[PDB]
């Protein structure tokens, strides 16, 4: 009956495995945007460019 | 050999290569593993 | 002072980044760069 | 050759798509023998004769490359007026005397590309060759000449046009159909390894690496 | 015979334009499948991603 | 501990554990096998 | 030196030649620095 591998209890997961799916998501939605993104970038310039990260 | 070679020669050059058996692919990479779980699994969206 | 060392922070969102030096005065830097986690060109763009 | 200055024009096509000088082309591309379109500038019939060579082909045993015919014809006769000629038809329609027919380009795995060299050579009026002279030039030849077949046969190289070729998804199959061997070697690049012989390592940490030092290991173990 | 002319010139034109919309309309639903397409392979841990 | 149970809750080990498995399930305790399919 | 020291003393470079003719070198070995 110990905590996670007990009777009824749950393994909880290190911090890197819960949020696994949420970070490969991440990444998946900002390819798909990659091609739009640098037409954008090609279109406006290297010097007009504002929406910097932060 | 006596450098510079007369521009009318043929180039002198030389193979640098081994001769090995050619490595034939074979197609028989399994789809489950050795746990009983599929190797991948594929998904497709709907609109 | 006068020259300053940015990040470029890839917008693949795959967390790899670039260092450049560039001066104070000059405009952010913003380049077309390969990501090796997706080994592939992506946009770069200056963190801050 | 020594020194090669075209005076008539050759271009080569495959299964009537025209092939750019010295692209590589697939091995399923160039399994059949292609259509020549020359021009020749000067008045007057002629005959040409039409040589393929294979410059790059390995020999392992001697660490060298040979060189191979792929395609011989003679008694080819071309006016300014004639445009096409087929060399696959140089027998049976076109007049000709093939002394090697059509042999499908191919490259070994592992080697650099092959220049599959296209020679138009002219033959001086009234110099038919003869077709027998002709096949037993290539019956004990495995490193054809170019230089030797023409200071013996007097002929004067007039047009030229090249291609590449190097081991393809289709170059197995295409050697099974014509019963090429080789397709089951492979070349690796050849190692060339220090010419230095093993020494002893120097240093303060790298003396003492033995067991003698077994109470010094905290400063010879594990450095990045 | 001028307008027959331009009439093949028109046909042979909007034909394109329409068998050119009829590609664009394909590749546009090749890309849709392809992008949307996830494939979740066995990594380690048993962890699929 | 997790790791522990996991190794022998798994066929590929042959783990005297694995039977307490199913045909579908997985060895680890967190992770599971999703399913494929337009949904 | 001199009435104020300067200590002037730099690393050898060691260039010229580094292989003479007629020597058996293998690819990637340095003949001549310049
Ligand atoms: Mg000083």
């Amino acid at each position: 009956r110990v905590k996670g591998t007990g009777v009824g209890e749950k393994v909880k997961g290190h911090k890197h495995e819960r949020t696994l799916v949420a970070k490969m998501e991440k990444r998946r939605e900002a390819m798909l945007a990659m091609p739009d993104l640098i037409r954008e970038w090609k279109k406006v310039g290297k010097r007009n460019w504002t929406k910097f990260p932060k | 050999d006596k450098l510079p070679y007369p521009k009318d020669a043929p180039r002198k050059r030389k193979l640098g290569l081994v001769a090995v058996p050619r490595k034939v692919e074979e197609v028989e990479k399994p789809t489950m593993s050795a746990s009983g779980l599929p190797l991948f699994v594929t998904r497709h969206e709907t609109i | 002072s006068r020259i300053i060392n940015v990040r470029l922070i890839s917008m693949a969102m795959t967390g790899y980044f670039y260092t450049f030096t560039r001066p104070r005065t000059s405009l952010p830097m913003s380049m077309l760069k390969y990501d090796p986690i997706v080994r592939r060109k992506v946009l770069f763009l200056e963190q801050k | 050759l020594p020194a090669f200055d075209p005076t008539m024009d050759v271009k080569l096509s495959f299964r009537g798509y025209q092939v750019s000088p010295g692209a590589i082309l697939d091995s399923r591309v160039t399994e059949v023998a292609p259509t020549l379109r020359m021009q020749v500038f000067d008045k007057g019939e002629r005959l040409l004769t039409v040589v393929v060579i294979d410059s790059d082909v390995p020999d392992v045993t001697h660490d060298n490359f040979k060189r191979r015919c792929h395609f011989l014809a003679a008694n080819i006769p071309w006016d300014p007026s004639k445009t096409v000629l087929s060399l696959r038809s140089v027998g049976d329609r076109v007049e000709g005397d093939v002394g090697k027919p059509w042999l499908p380009p191919f490259a070994q795995k592992g080697s650099p590309y092959h220049r599959l060299n296209v020679f138009v050579l002219e033959q001086k009026p009234g110099a038919k060759i003869d077709g027998e002279a002709l096949k037993k030039h290539l019956e004990n030849r495995e490193n054809f000449s170019l230089k030797g077949f023409r200071e013996k046969f007097d002929l004067e190289p007039v047009g030229f046009n090249l291609f590449r070729s190097e081991w393809d998804e289709g170059t197995a199959e295409v050697m099974e159909r014509h019963g090429i061997p080789g397709a089951e070697v492979e070349f690796k690049r050849q190692k060339f390894a220090s010419l230095k012989p093993p020494r002893k390592a120097r240093g303060w940490e790298a003396k003492r690496q033995k067991p003698k030092y077994k109470s010094l290991w905290k400063y010879v173990k594990r450095i990045a | 015979v001028i307008a027959e002319l331009i009439k093949e010139k028109l046909a042979a034109r909007a034909e394109y334009n329409a068998r050119q919309s009829a590609l664009r309309k394909l590749q546009q639903q090749k890309m849709l499948a392809r992008r949307g397409t996830r494939v979740l392979r066995l990594m380690n841990n048993y962890s699929y991603r | 501990s997790r790791w522990d149970i996991e190794y022998y809750r798994d066929p590929a080990h042959r783990g005297y554990l694995s039977h307490q498995l199913a045909p579908g399930e997985s060895p680890s305790l967190y992770f599971k096998v999703p399913t494929g399919g337009e949904k | 030196g001199a009435y104020r020291l300067k200590p002037k003393r730099t690393i050898p470079k060691k260039l010229g030649a580094k292989k003479t003719g007629d020597q058996y070198v293998i690819p990637g070995n340095i003949i001549y620095k310049q």
